[PDB]
């Protein structure tokens, strides 16, 4: 909601809260999502100050604080704050912003993650350019310098960031995406490039320096339906674990396929379906193998802006016997919503 | 930077409040018409408390180094300041109480073993040492306390020395000679009860004691507790890459001295070195007497009884398993011929309706087949297997009377020996 | 404050700061509530929005944050967020709601806890019934749907939680509680029920599956005068530490019995006094014992509903031979608030 | 922003953001401040509220989370409340208040403390009276009670903090300062003694028990110019660590010299410079030496209130062979800022 609107600026303060539940034959472990109470509160700030007439600069930031925790010592387990940037926007030219935002990749992967709870796995955080991460800086146009209408794109170079494990790690890189929307269907297509630090070759899994992601997305969106389809391609990027092993990495190749369909009705409801597959390639001893294979069915009844609830029901067809310990059981989550 | 900006030094205030009043602040208007809304209406108010309560009162519920145990030989990876090492004040273990008092009365007893393939596991550039330490009390029949300042050097009754034997290093407590180790003062250090020893040819042997936590024994997959605890001949070599010393605090601390070892973690190819000099020197101390009949048998007769005797403790040890073995086969077998003897008094029940085809009764007597039947089968399983169980423990009967003909052969040897 | 109160939605961020400092002889290791400087600032935000005229949707969230950790490695120590739920409220039949919140046990115990700082005592957090903890539904009946003014009814399902400690675990639990209020005189009654999972079970102290708390409590405020008298009883559910052996786990019984008489005055002031006790009984090699017995005496100045400071003294009546290294010793705190 | 001033009431929710980065020649081991994303938001809210005409009570507090941290098991790093405290304004008397706030001494040091992102090194956090510490009782004189105008002092008790570390911990303290602005002109002096505590003496370095800090400042700040020059020397008291030793402590005596000069222009421009000097001496087995000794070169574009931007240059003149392990590199800062 915005609480200040004077002297030329805005200030949004916009948060939440979810009380959350996934439930799963057995303790969870084998459940694609898990188990138990998952319920959370997201707070964050948008604010927007026009300089010039020409000129606006603005700033945004949001954290997500876990209520599932005890009040004993694993209080801070799972609190983190997601987005932190700032940046100005020009009138035509384009925006630039940086810090701690989306991956260009996430641009086009946006199309698919729609979902009430679930979906958009392969956009996992910290990763190069698919989700958001820190150190970002991006450069926007929009409509190509307001010439051609729908028609926008982006370029975003990304830092490179020393951490203590290879998951959150990576280096210097760059990426692009474009995103053109004709009369409600869109398409986007993205691509990011960075290396491999030292830690990351370290590890057992994956090879090569070059670590390389790219994405396609194509949706039609209108009359209270939202239709989807983004197939990515990567390599030496998506992070991979293995219980058998106990040994984690990246994948030499991966691809993945997202398609997502979802109505609206005017009573506050949306039905949504949702397919997915993940499938890594030229794993080290493993050949090929399937991170994620599973379909989505669910509903969202909208009360209102404010207030909503919904269901998810994610039939994992993963088989056990999975080279990866992955889980190959189904699972479901409820949750209900407020939000200002 | 950036933080003088603003930042009003003495008091802090900015601006005028919209209203006066303290708790008070509204518009206007007092006697209510009752209405809600015209201008003889007082609240002025709506949608009160339309949400539901939250946790209604105050709601403020409550308010707003282990060590390790006493002579058991453990890793410390080092790091640049040192070794790490926490002592603890409770006195040792029953364990090596037992063990010193029964070496007081070159042999030695093995504490632990170690496993470079292991160790490398967790410590593979090798450079990880094995700390262990006693109560200084324990060891020197002199108290630290009552010892001059200038002795660099204590008499010891024992010590924790590194040796190679059965083709591992492996440290052990040794005694039973004139023995004296370093004896050097513990400067403290910023932490509260935490000392720096400086041992010469060892890192920096940083220790912390500790009394509240009780004490525990770290178990490292390289470091092995070996369970035999018999006194056997030592090396020669003991000690070869073994550094110790008693270390003492200084008055105002209130720290009983503690005697602590070193040792390093010997390579294979090490190993291979130690094992070869110590035979060596076992060659060189066998003969040189009258002649090497006189000794050399001396030395291959008590070590053959010293092996008779692991073997007849081996043997012991199998046939105290096998007679638990062979009990629990036995009462196994009894519980399933007692599920039998049910099954078949079950049968006999609802035998009655076995050519009743047309009654309850009969539909419980073929599920009696059933349960007769399996618990038959089962009982058959239970028999196998109790007689494997008691051929088992027969062969260690005979294993033990073997073992100790075997073991009074050797012992008759070796008083023949010890006598020539 | 209410800061935002548009499209029949309406926003209360709702936060204070507490100078508080606590005093006793020694380093503070025996004393009942500690020494020092427990200065700690607690921000929430509620929200509403009435999405018809019958049926409305709310949720809250609320934090706490302590002052007198350094800015070390333990900024984050005794930092936790204390309420997180939603829910809704139809205009007669009731209301449901879920997330993080009190038990139904607090219900009762609330009257006890009117202290300025201490009370509540035997109100523990992530405890079955008696605090606030995650995982909760609960429904909620105001005057029996409008029958019978001043009787209110709530009934509560705990989902179960298994954690890393028996202190902070629990398992599927159910709990319901009966208030009617007359005139100002007030009587209320709650029970609760829920099993022990298998880290409780193995814990040295404690044994049985069948954690049981109820509670019985009586009370008149009016005339700036507030009695009250909460006599609860529970098994296997409180929790317990001994010191002496440094061992935890729960109370195969417990009685606790809390009593409160606070006056106020028109120029803001409110001298309280209260006494409180808990015995247990059934502990493993300790037999019946005293976990908690002492007097309160203290007081509250109110310079306004935004501005406050208080005292307390507790004396702790609690022996030194105490058979479980219970602090033997007295108190007292001294507190300023700020509040909007 | 103000977003809620009535019943006499207001509340300042005041928040930012900022995208950070460090550059420097090599990984930023030995560089001045650092290397890489440093990106970070802070939030805090300030309150009023007049009692009385003559007596009003006030409350703020401030958070700092950091957003250059991931999201794994280091998300928490640098996560910490810096400011958290409340206190009254009576008329003319002066001020009192109590919580976590900036020591009496880092009123003088804050002339100096100018700069855009570095600077203020001297004024470490959770140190006797140069920075914002918990456990401060603070009395202020505001024109020596109207008395004298621009002439005003302030006391200050320091309750005795026994944290984990001698890095964060303290004793009982007592201090004073006093500040006269006349005419743009001002002046300040500032005075802190303490006693260490047992952990504090058990550090390698450091000796005797009175850690004593103090502190002269000299300012001119109009027509868009400041300059300030402070001089301060201390006993016991400034925290030292040597990386060859790895091994840390307190100098027995330090003597710290800062300058600046910072000039602003109408079109939102402010370059600054600022130089200084801190020498410990009879420091334990390295005699004397330089901690800190180099020159700043930067700049500030104030595009308004709410918006800035910003670069800093500083010229570490600090020597390799420097007998603490002390970075004897240069380094750069640019960042952008976003606040409300």
């Amino acid at each position: 909601a915005e609480i200040y609107n004077k002297d030329g600026n805005k200030v949004d303060l916009y948060g939440k809260a979810v009380g959350l539940h996934y439930f799963s034959k057995g303790n969870g472990e084998n459940s694609y999502g898990g188990n138990g109470d998952m319920t959370y509160a997201r707070l964050g700030f948008k604010g927007e100050t026009q300089i010039n007439s020409d000129l606006t600069g603005y700033g945004q930031w949001e954290y997500n604080f876990q209520g599932n925790n005890s009040e004993g010592a694993d209080a801070q387990t799972g609190n983190k704050t997601r987005l932190a940037f700032a940046g100005l926007k020009y009138a035509d030219v384009g925006s630039f912003d940086y810090g701690r935002n989306y991956g260009v990749v996430y641009d086009a992967l946006g199309y698919t993650d729609m979902l009430p709870e679930f979906g958009g796995d392969t956009a996992y955080s910290d990763d190069f350019f698919v989700g958001r991460v820190g150190g970002v800086a991006t450069y926007r146009n929009s409509n190509f310098f307001g010439l051609v209408d729908g028609l926008n794109f982006a370029v975003q170079y990304l830092g490179k960031n020393e951490r203590d494990t290879a998951r959150r790690s990576n280096g210097d890189g760059v990426g692009g995406s474009i995103s053109y929307e004709y009369e409600g269907f869109g398409i986007v297509g993205a691509y990011g490039a960075a290396d491999r630090t030292n830690l990351q070759e370290a590890q057992p899994l994956g090879n090569g320096k070059k670590a390389e992601q790219w994405a396609t997305g194509l949706k039609y969106d209108a009359n209270n339906i939202y239709l989807a389809a983004n197939y990515g391609e990567t390599r030496n990027a998506t992070p991979i674990t293995n219980k058998f092993t106990n040994t984690s990495g990246f994948a030499n190749k991966t691809q993945d396929v997202l398609l997502v369909a979802q109505y609206q009705f005017d009573f506050g409801l949306r039905p949504s379906i949702a397919y997915t597959k993940s499938k890594a390639k030229d794993v080290e001893g493993i050949g090929d193998v399937d991170l994620v294979n599973y379909f989505e069915v669910g509903a969202t009844y909208y009360f209102n802006k404010n207030m909503s609830t919904y269901v998810d029901y994610i039939i994992n067809q993963i088989d056990s016997d999975n080279k990866l310990g992955v889980g190959s059981d189904d699972t479901v989550a409820v949750g209900i919503v407020y939000q200002f | 930077g950036g933080d003088g900006r603003g930042h009003n030094t003495g008091a802090h205030s900015t601006s005028g409040n919209i209203n006066g009043g303290p708790t008070g602040i509204g518009v206007s208007g007092g006697c209510s018409d009752g209405s809600g809304w015209s201008s003889e209406n007082n609240p002025w108010g709506g949608g009160s408390g339309s949400g539901i309560h939250w946790g209604g009162g105050s709601g403020r519920g409550n308010g707003g180094a282990a060590p390790v145990a006493f002579g058991f030989p453990a890793l410390s990876t080092p790091g640049a300041g040192g070794l790490a090492v926490s002592i603890s004040a409770s006195e040792l273990s029953a364990a090596i109480a037992g063990i010193i008092a029964k070496l007081k009365k070159p042999f030695g007893v093995v504490l632990s073993s170690l496993i470079p393939s292991e160790i490398a596991k967790d410590d593979p550039n090798m450079m990880s040492k094995i700390v262990t330490s006693l109560p200084a009390d324990d060891i020197t029949e002199s108290p630290v306390s009552s010892l001059p300042l200038d002795k660099a050097t204590v008499n010891v009754n024992v010590r924790v020395v590194d040796d190679v034997k059965d083709e591992r290093q492996n440290i052990s407590v040794v005694s039973g000679v004139p023995m004296s180790v370093p004896v050097v003062d513990a400067k403290p250090t910023e932490r509260p009860g935490v000392f720096t020893a400086s041992i010469p040819g060892a890192p920096v042997l940083n220790i912390s004691v500790n009394d509240s936590t009780p004490a525990v024994q770290t178990l490292s997959p390289g470091v092995t507790n070996n369970t035999d605890k018999d006194v056997r001949p030592a090396g020669f070599t003991q000690g070869g890459n073994t550094r110790d010393a008693v270390i003492r605090f200084p008055k105002d601390s209130g720290h009983n001295a503690v005697y602590v070892s070193v040792s390093d973690v010997l390579s294979p190819d090490q190993v291979k070195q130690r094992q070869d000099e110590e035979n060596r020197r076992q060659q060189e101390w066998d003969a040189t007497h009258p002649v090497e009949a006189a000794e050399r048998n001396y030395e291959r007769a008590r070590a053959e009884l010293n092996q008779a005797n692991e073997d007849v403790a081996r043997n012991q040890e199998r046939q105290a398993k096998a007679v638990q073995v062979y009990n629990s086969r036995k009462s196994e077998l009894d519980a399933a011929n007692k599920t039998l003897a049910d099954a078949i008094a079950e049968i006999k029940q609802f035998n009655r309706f076995a050519h009743d085809p047309m009654a309850g009764g009969h539909r419980m007597w073929q599920m009696a087949g059933l349960k007769a039947q399996r618990a038959q089968t089962d009982v058959n399983n239970k028999q196998a297997a109790f007689d494997a169980a008691a051929k088992e423990k027969s062969d260690a009967d005979a294993a033990l009377s073997a073992a100790q003909e075997r073991r009074k052969q050797k012992e008759n040897k070796e008083k023949d020996a010890k006598d020539k």
